DNA sequence: GTCCTATCGATCTTCGGAAGAGATTCAGAG
DNA sequence: CTCTGAATCTCTTCCCGCGCGCCGTAGGAC
């Protein structure tokens, strides 16, 4: 559980950007749930997000770094499908 | 439909026909026996839509398989019934009808366009007189209204070469004949024809209306309604009530009246009824449309009940019960509840207890979200049943769901943001909401049956926002000033005061304790007393300049209670904070110091531990209160017995005629006041002296452990004014007219008050109660005005780059300083480089935030004036730069980009509005400001200046005393003399204004005659008189134009000249003067020629923000130069101001009864005071500048709070000031397309001038205009915010004719349209959208 | 008293008000100002669109909350549209705009 | 009884608001 | 003779919730 969020606020230098980033991460962990980068304590993803930020392993850039990379993987398999389909018709 | 703007304009009749799906004809809705909707009525099924969910009225189709088809048994179209609330109809009026709004707005738009008076247009519209149109070859003007007798003349004098219509038909024909653009051009050239400002201003208004109509696609006839659309029926339901009856609907009856009247008119027009009958029917139809649109603007509103007028469309739009403030700005929300709160001391700062029943009834869907996820329930159908069964497993599901889900708690009313907070909930058996003690201060929550509401944040972002912004632990500092909101409660502070207090002789005294822990053991073993004096080895940690704690251990002389409490204080503080008897003041800074050093996380736990310890040791204290504790000093009976006797002596004088009536009263009341002071002092002395104890030998006194004394001294409750009434005497009282009672209430509540004493007390009691009950409304109205004038401002940029600002100095008025420099300048950024006291040495960089350390550094130096950036001066368009605003008072750092400063400032100003009322001193050095003074005969410095101010600077080099000395005062202590406190600095005549000369020389009554200009008075006291100068009002021109003059004369023909001055020593006399130095008298320098004899609380600030003109306007002189008079006082006097160069003939009318600060030759400047009394913020801004008016507003609004003890950060006011003068009036049109003279929004004029000067063309010149809040709120360029505030029936027309368009910028509009606000996280989203664009 | 879901008013679909009726607490203008005092925008948007006004949205929110998604679709507060009709019933043509 | 039409189309709708702001008239005013 | 003064007109406004509890078309013609 989190009583304060001061450490994360010191990490992400804005009171509001922390809210938005934590929303992004907790949504990821909730729907299509990616496992968190912190040991759980029977918490709700919300607080778990605020756990990850204080450890300094999640922010905008890292999430962007993931998202873009994830997209590439999702694009990469597409080629493997398309070529295979193009092969299978022959 | 996705949208980005809202556009408002007039609706053309064909547009209305485009809106409509049918024409309502039959004024019937439903049968009185069957509930089917009658066709072609107000509830026609085929016009607006079917009533059944997916079935037609005729029943031919009852399936989605036939969706969208049209039946032919009834004609109704089968679709979703919801569409029934969106389709509209239209009624084609048998004759035109004027739109009531546009007829009777604040001006008359229809009247203004035709330049025809509202009375005459109403007379025409209501069929009272003809108006000739297309008069042709007749002596009949363009409009030229004419009565029926006049019309009866034109019927035979002329034939058909003239046309004179009646009613709305004539107005529609006139509008259809309006050559709008040509008329506007002709009028804009006619404007230059005459300089009649009285008509030029309304001509500018008329041409502005014409230009607005020309530019907009609106056409004149659209002001006359021809087709009236009908509201969708589902928005005006005819709901049934208990039994076979339908509830009355207001709009339905108005529509019924209109339809019936119009059908009658159509029937007659078909049957060719006589002209008189058709005219009467048309008038009735027009008045019925009037009742339908804006019922009440008619001569009398119609009603169908006991004089309860029917609500119209315009009634439903505006009003406190209207849509804007009833359903859009504030709407009832699901997932919420309320209950009676109670205090749970066991809760942490971040928790609150809620009942199990309320938790189950609020988190119901979440519980379902587990029942499916747990697999324990099949679906919602069984999940709801299981929840109803309140199964013991469902409580486990609730205990899992509620684990980390915040709940919002808010008490009604919620004046400031601290009234809504997020709490982590915990289940409680009862039905009351468990609230934390330390939080109850923020809510202003007394637990005497106080209800409070809970709201459940549902979505993920809502939970995160609650936990990050609204959590209890995130709001430990008040946003209004640097003051904690977790100030220790009343009970806790009593416990700490009792624990840390020390007694002379006590059990366990004088021993040595090896550490705090052992001390605690001693108390719990009973071997020592809590107040015993002892030596305990203390160890403390001090963090270095880098930030690592340094451990130091020592022996300390202290008390057992303090040593015990030291086990709770965190490892970063000195022992000296706990080595003193803590009270509500002394403890508070302690807590604050923790936040200053350790941080937020140690601070919250330290506060919780302090509360725990305070409660526990206050319970151990058992500090009861009883009648034995209220002490009456024995001398009191004597103090009365003497004091009354003295009044008897004052009575004896009145019994002997030796005193006047008033003097007896004002001596008796003063003697009683002195007696009351003596009684109070004796009572307090007895209260503290009641404790004396033996320290191993001989009695010794000490501080008193009396229950009332400890309650008062700890500051918990019952201050000195309470104990004085409980144990001294109640004292004097006031009548409802405020008169001081000659006979004070010489009793105190411990003793019985008699019948008359209680009846006297009732006056003040009821006055206070009525004051509260009446002021609670004006406070709220002021809050609403502030929020609606400042809702727009948001910190939307980092640095604006400006270098101006405002200079901060300690407030020095009435002698000694009332507030230091540190309070004003803390938390702002420097405007320019801060200089070292002296020369050529700077101390702080030009744009550095002055936090606590730099404030201490400045206070170390002798710096008194510091210029710092202010929100008013920041040059950011449509927003406020972050650097100007500076520190966020609730965080300590600089304010983030995206915070809504406007609402925060408005709440900060308006929260204490319910606390107001609605009913030489030290040695220093003499400094003179604006003091032009001359040497008299004795060489003393006698003032020849009228704006003279006296400033006193102490030995350490800072001004600590300030004074104002009027004109004609003699400066005993001048030329920088050092004078001790209490030694007379200067002297003045407190009654009359004296007039003095500069040179020494002979005089004569130049151009004066006895009787004509002076009265041969006798001075009956002696018989030798000082001549009395005749006034201008007491004498005709033979004495008015013969103005008295006491010009100094000499044999040389001129007086001894001052170097560079040619002015003769000419002096004169005003009215009411008393002059002794007659002809042949030698007047020395500094000799008095003659003498001339002579507020609020909350409203004082409410009218200040509204910028109301004073009842007694102190006239400030303008331009500069030397003043003059014009012609004398007939009706009202006329004067002229002559500058050294420029426009010499500037005149101004002046009131006669207002004495003038200048007579005929006084050097004057812009802003120079000519009369006393309050100034005018408009005039101050126009004459002394934006900084001057801002300083005036800030100081005069802080003088109200300082008197009442309320502290508000000055910045919170400046923002509102920024809103007052957000508009500017153009001085020269220049190369800009702006009108010659017009008020344009300052942001727009500034951006246009910026680009114009970038292109090198003549930028516009403007004067910033100070608008009061009540008007500036309605003057915005976004009509939605203005119409949501007040005068909606006016704004919704003024913007309509202008074809206004809203960009939805601001908070209120976005709240209305249900999208994210442009602040906070919403600002982050909008900023991301704009940057990715 | 506490309310999860129940009766909704007819002219505007906001929940009923009272104890004898299964109604919810009124979120006054002062509470809106206080929410704006913090940076909470999502909280306000939810509170005044999904919980109270947007008829289509408050069902889609219900499904997600039961589904455990915790995401809202704000749409537009129905009451606002009613206002437009009240103004469109006059001789005023007020309408939304694209750009 | 039902169901109708119309709404002081022969009265007097309340006198215990204050103010504040414009808007609209008037008044010596040259 | 109107102009540019005041003076005299009408219109707008007045804290937030919360509960009770009643009380809620009318007269006239077939
Ligand atoms: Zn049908
Ligand atoms: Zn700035």
């Amino acid at each position: 559980a989190r009583v304060t969020v001061q450490d994360a606020v010191e990490k992400i230098g804005n009171r509001f950007d922390l809210v938005l980033v934590a929303a992004r991460r907790a949504r990821q962990m909730q729907v299509g749930g990616k496992d968190p980068l912190v040991p759980e304590e029977n918490d709700k993803t919300t607080v778990i997000a605020l756990r990850e930020i204080e450890e300094g392993l999640i922010n905008n850039q890292i999430l962007d770094v993931r998202e873009r990379q994830e997209q590439q993987e999702q694009e990469a398999a597409e080629l493997q499908a398309v070529t295979a389909i193009a092969e299978g018709r022959r | 439909e996705e949208f980005d703007a809202i556009k408002i304009a007039l609706a053309s009749p064909d547009m209305i026909r485009s809106w409509s799906f049918g024409e309502v004809k039959k004024p019937e809705t439903i049968n009185y026996r069957t509930f089917k909707p009658e066709r072609d009525g107000l509830f026609c099924a085929r016009i607006f839509g079917p009533v059944k969910d997916y079935e037609c009225l005729c029943g031919k189709y009852k399936r989605l398989k036939h969706r969208g088809v049209i039946c032919e048994k009834c004609g109704v179209e089968v679709t979703q019934t919801k569409v029934r609330r969106e389709r509209m109809g239209h009624i084609e009026l048998a004759s035109p009808t004027a739109h009531i709004w546009f007829l009777k707005s604040l001006p008359s738009r229809i009247g203004l366009l035709l330049d025809m008076p509202l009375r005459d247009i109403e007379r025409v519209l209501y069929f009272e007189s003809y108006v000739v149109i297309e008069g042709g070859m007749t002596n009949l003007e363009r409009q030229q209204i004419l009565t029926e007798e006049q019309y009866l003349d034109a019927l035979e004098e002329f034939g058909d070469e003239f046309d004179a219509k009646m009613g709305a038909e004539a107005i529609q024909a006139l509008l259809k004949s309006m050559d709008l653009e040509q008329e506007c051009e002709q009028l804009r050239e006619e404007l230059n024809e005459t300089n009649s400002e009285t008509k030029r201003k309304k001509l500018t208004k008329r041409i502005k209306l014409l230009e607005a109509f020309v530019q907009s696609g609106n056409k004149p006839e659209w002001m006359i309604l021809t087709v009236l659309p009908v509201l969708p029926p589902d928005l005006r339901p005819l709901v049934p009530l208990d039994g076979g009856r339908f509830a009355t609907s207001d709009l339905n009856d108005l529509y019924r009246r209109v339809i019936n009247r119009n059908n009658r008119l159509k029937r007659l027009l078909d049957l060719a009824a006589p002209d008189i009958i058709v005219r009467n029917e048309k008038r009735m139809l027009q008045e019925a449309v009037d009742a339908l649109l804006d019922n009440g603007r008619r001569g009398r509103a119609i009603t169908g009940s006991n004089k309860r007028p029917l609500k119209s469309l315009a009634d439903m739009i505006k009003g406190k019960q209207g849509r804007f403030r009833q359903n859009l700005l504030g709407k009832r929300v699901d997932y919420s509840g309320r209950s009676v709160i109670t205090v749970g001391p066991y809760l942490r700062l971040h928790q609150c207890g809620l009942p199990k029943k309320m938790a189950l009834e609020l988190f119901k869907p979440f519980i379902y979200g587990k029942l499916e996820l747990r697999g324990l329930a099949t679906t919602i159908k069984a999940a709801k049943k299981m929840v109803e069964r309140e199964e013991a497993v469902v409580w486990d599901i609730l205990d899992e769901v509620i684990r980390e889900h915040p709940v919002l708690l808010n008490r009604a009313p919620t004046l400031h943001r601290l009234g809504i907070q997020a709490f982590e909930p915990v289940l409680i058996e009862g039905k009351a909401i468990q609230l934390h003690p330390l939080v109850c201060a923020a809510y202003n929550a007394d637990f005497d049956g106080d209800q409070m509401a809970v709201h459940v944040p549902l979505t993920l972002e809502a939970q995160l926002e609650a936990r990050a912004l609204m959590m209890s632990t995130n709001n430990i500092l008040s946003p209004a000033n640097g003051e904690p909101i977790i100030v220790p409660s009343q009970d806790v502070v009593l416990g700490l005061y009792y624990m840390t207090r020390d007694c002379v002789n006590a059990k366990g005294e004088g021993m040595v304790l090896t550490g705090p822990k052992e001390a605690e053991r001693l108390y719990r073993s009973g071997l020592a007393s809590l107040h015993a004096r002892v030596k305990v080895r203390i160890t403390e940690y001090e963090k270095d300049a880098n930030g690592e704690l340094v451990a130091k251990t020592s022996l300390k002389d202290t008390t057992v209670g303090r040593a015990i409490l030291w086990m709770i204080v965190p490892k970063g503080l000195p022992y000296s904070i706990v080595n003193q008897a803590l009270g509500k003041k002394a403890i508070s800074k302690m807590l604050n110091t923790c936040y200053r050093i350790l941080g937020l996380k140690p601070t919250v736990i330290f506060a919780d531990q302090i509360m725990y310890t305070g409660f526990a040791y206050a319970a151990r204290s058992g500090a009861s209160v009883g009648i034995d504790d209220m002490v009456i000093p024995e001398k009191k009976h004597e103090i009365i017995s003497e004091a009354e006797a003295e009044v008897a002596e004052i009575q004896e004088q009145f019994q002997s005629g030796l005193v006047t009536a008033g003097e007896r009263y004002n001596k008796v009341i003063d003697i009683w006041a002195a007696a009351n002071d003596r009684v109070s002092k004796a009572m307090m002395d007895n209260l503290q002296t009641e404790t004396v104890i033996n320290r191993d030998g001989q009695e010794e006194k000490q501080v008193s452990f009396n229950s009332i004394y400890m309650m008062a001294d700890s500051g918990a409750r019952g201050s000195a004014a309470q104990i004085r009434q409980l144990a001294g005497m109640r004292g004097l009282m006031a009548k409802p007219d405020g008169s001081i009672i000659e006979t004070p209430i010489t009793a105190n509540f411990r003793e019985g008050l008699n019948v008359l004493q209680y009846f006297i007390s009732t006056h003040g009691a009821r006055k206070g109660l009525a004051d509260t009950a009446l002021k609670t409304a004006n406070s709220g109205y002021l809050t609403r005005r502030l929020v609606d004038v400042a809702q727009d401002l948001v910190v939307t940029e980092d640095d604006c780059g400006t270098h101006e600002g405002i200079m901060m100095t300690p407030v020095i008025e009435g002698g000694d300083v009332k507030e230091p420099l540190r309070d004003r300048v803390l938390g702002r950024v420097t405007a320019e480089d801060v200089l070292k006291p002296g020369t050529a040495d700077i101390l702080v960089p030009r744009n550095t935030l002055l936090h606590e350390q730099w404030c201490d550094l400045l206070e170390e130096n002798s710096v008194d004036a510091v210029k710092v950036r202010s929100v008013v001066s920041c040059d950011t368009d449509f927003g406020v730069c972050a650097h100007c605003y500076g520190r966020d008072l609730a965080r300590g750092h600089i304010i983030n980009k995206g915070e809504a400063i406007g609402v925060i400032a408005a709440q900060s100003i308006g929260e204490p509005g319910t606390q107001l009322t609605m009913r030489v001193k030290n040695k220093g050095s003499i400094k003179l400001s604006n003091v032009k003074s001359v040497v008299n005969s004795s060489g003393k410095l006698v003032i020849t200046s009228r704006n003279t101010e006296l400033k006193l600077i102490d030995e350490f080099g800072r001004t600590k005393e300030s004074y104002k000395v009027p004109y004609g005062a003699v400066l005993a202590k001048g030329d920088g003399e050092q004078v001790a406190g209490g030694e007379t600095v200067a002297n003045w005549d407190p009654h009359t204004m004296p007039v003095i000369t500069e040179v020494s020389g002979f005089v004569r009554f130049t151009d004066m005659i006895d009787g004509q200009t002076i009265t041969r008075q006798t001075d009956e006291l002696t018989g030798l008189s000082s001549l009395v100068v005749l006034d201008s009002a007491e004498r005709t021109a033979g004495g008015k134009d013969l103005r008295p003059a006491l010009k100094i004369v000499d044999a040389q023909g001129n007086d001894v000249l001052i170097p560079g001055t040619d002015m003769p020593a000419q002096y004169f006399l005003p009215g009411k003067a008393i002059v002794q130095l007659e002809d042949g008298v030698q007047i020395s320098s500094g000799d008095t020629l003659a003498r001339i004899p002579q507020t609020g609380g909350l409203p004082r600030v409410a009218d200040l923000f509204e910028a109301r003109r004073p009842k007694e306007p102190a006239i400030l002189a303008e331009i500069s130069g030397i003043v003059s008079f014009g012609k004398e006082t007939k009706g009202k006097r006329r004067l002229v101001i002559t500058p050294v160069d420029g426009s010499d003939p500037y005149e101004e009318m002046i009131p006669k009864w207002r004495q003038l600060n200048v007579f005929e030759g006084e050097r004057v400047e812009r802003g120079d005071v000519i009369s006393d009394g309050p100034e005018a913020p408009h005039d101050i801004l126009r004459l002394r500048g934006v900084h001057a008016v801002t300083r005036y507003i800030v100081n005069e609004v802080q003088d109200v709070y300082r008197l009442q003890g309320v502290k508000i950060n000055d910045k919170h006011i400046e923002v509102i000031v920024r809103q007052m003068l957000r508009k500017a009036t153009i001085v020269n049109a220049g190369s800009s397309d702006f009108l010659e003279g017009e008020q344009v929004e300052y942001s727009r004029v500034k951006i246009a001038n910026r680009e114009l000067e970038a292109n090198g063309k003549v930028g516009a010149t403007y004067s910033r205009d100070l608008l009061g809040i009540t008007k500036a709120s309605l003057a915005t360029e976004s009509f939605i915010s203005a119409a949501s505030f007040q005068e909606t029936t006016r704004v919704l027309t003024e913007a309509a004719v202008a074809g206004k368009r809203d960009e939805l910028r601001g908070l209120k509009e976005n709240v209305i349209v249900g999208r994210l606000i442009p602040a906070g996280t919403g600002y982050a989203y909008h900023q991301d959208r704009m940057r990715r664009r | 008293h506490a309310r999860s879901t129940g009766s909704y008013s007819l002219v505007t679909q906001q929940p009923l008000g009272g104890k004898a009726q299964f109604g919810g607490q009124r979120f006054g203008e002062m509470e809106v100002w206080a929410l704006e005092a913090y940076g909470a925008a999502y909280t306000l948007q939810e509170m005044l669109t999904v919980k109270s006004d947007d008829v289509n949205g408050r069902t889609k929110m219900y499904k997600n909350i039961v589904d455990g998604n915790h995401q809202m679709e704000p749409g537009m507060p129905e009451s606002f549209n009613v206002l437009l009709k009240e103004i469109r019933s006059l001789g005023i043509n007020i309408e939304l705009e694209d750009e």
